[PDB]
């Protein structure tokens, strides 16, 4: 089941505990997740809508999953692993967004407007799954943004 | 607390990951290399001088299991498991998917001396370290005790 918190501080205090002698590290590796996980997330709506590769996604799924891992951020990290196992033929259903956003603990986060063949079916799932990723990375660049107090 | 004066290689596909274990090897002053995939440990182990390496099973190129069985067997071919000083074989702890015994045992008849569970854990990675290095840097230091 998908997390209910966005951050898990206990990976990510252990990362900041590291902002002593290089000074705003944490920060910068939270600037290169976004651009990884947007350079990702475009990587995986080129073969959505282009060249079909399960494979792919499979692959893509799993190297942003790497990292939003260790950075703390848990429910990234967990659609991430839903497009895992939907490329590979493992799962076969993808929960709505309502669904999942009902999951946080704390409930005053959504107070914003979220934007034939033998694969079809898990391709759906894929292009819904990383659509809620999306959500979920947007949700987590507010709530990094307010702890470091900077525009993302 | 003091760490071992040991060169330690880490080996992951995403320059992220990298940057997290980098910084606690900057920030003790423990020498490190990186490697992208399973390939590039194998050549930069050939490069002598490691002691302690830290790879993950899932690699692009080369996969850490066939990285690990491929030191493995080099080492054994150079002898290697006072005319020269014997040549002690280097530490790799593998880093697998989740704690189950399945991914611990082929991690371990992989040739790995230990393993840690992702996302890693930078305090079970100093463990590691001080477990594994300081018995490579001291005589008879029993870290099992």
């Amino acid at each position: 089941t998908i997390p209910s918190e966005i951050i898990n501080w206990t990976i990510l205090n252990e990362i900041i505990s590291m902002d002593d002698d290089d000074s705003d590290f944490s920060k910068g590796l939270i600037i290169q997740f976004i651009d990884q996980a947007q350079t990702t997330f475009a990587q995986m709506q080129r073969q959505l809508d282009g060249e079909k590769n399960l494979t792919e996604l499979d692959n893509l799924g799993h190297f942003l999953k790497g990292s939003s891992a260790a950075l703390g951020l848990q429910r990234i990290a967990w659609v991430c692993e839903r497009i895992q196992n939907l490329g590979r033929k493992m799962e076969h259903f993808f929960p709505n967004k309502t669904e999942l956003v009902n999951t946080l603990s704390d409930k005053s986060i959504i107070n914003g407007i979220n934007i034939k063949d033998e694969n079809s079916i898990y391709l759906i799932l894929i292009a819904k799954a990383l659509n809620q990723s999306r959500l979920e990375f947007k949700l987590a660049r507010i709530e990094l943004s307010k702890y470091y107090n900077t525009n993302l | 607390k003091v760490f071992p004066k040991i060169n330690v290689l880490i080996v992951e596909d995403n320059v992220i990951n990298q940057a997290i274990l980098g910084s606690f090897l900057r920030k003790h002053k423990i020498s490190y290399k990186l490697a992208k995939n399973g390939q590039e440990a194998v050549n930069i182990w050939k490069e002598g001088g490691l002691h302690l390496i830290f790879m993950d099973l899932q690699l692009p190129v080369l996969s850490g299991i066939e990285a690990a069985k491929q030191i493995r067997d080099f080492e054994k071919q150079n002898g290697i498991g006072s005319k020269r000083f014997s040549q002690a074989p280097v530490i790799i702890v593998a880093l697998t998917a989740s704690n189950s015994q399945m991914d611990k045992r082929k991690a371990l008849l992989s040739g790995c001396n230990d393993y840690l569970t992702k996302p890693v854990n930078l305090h079970a990675l100093s463990k590691k370290i001080t477990e594994w290095g300081c018995m490579q840097a001291l005589i008879d230091f029993d870290s099992w005790k």
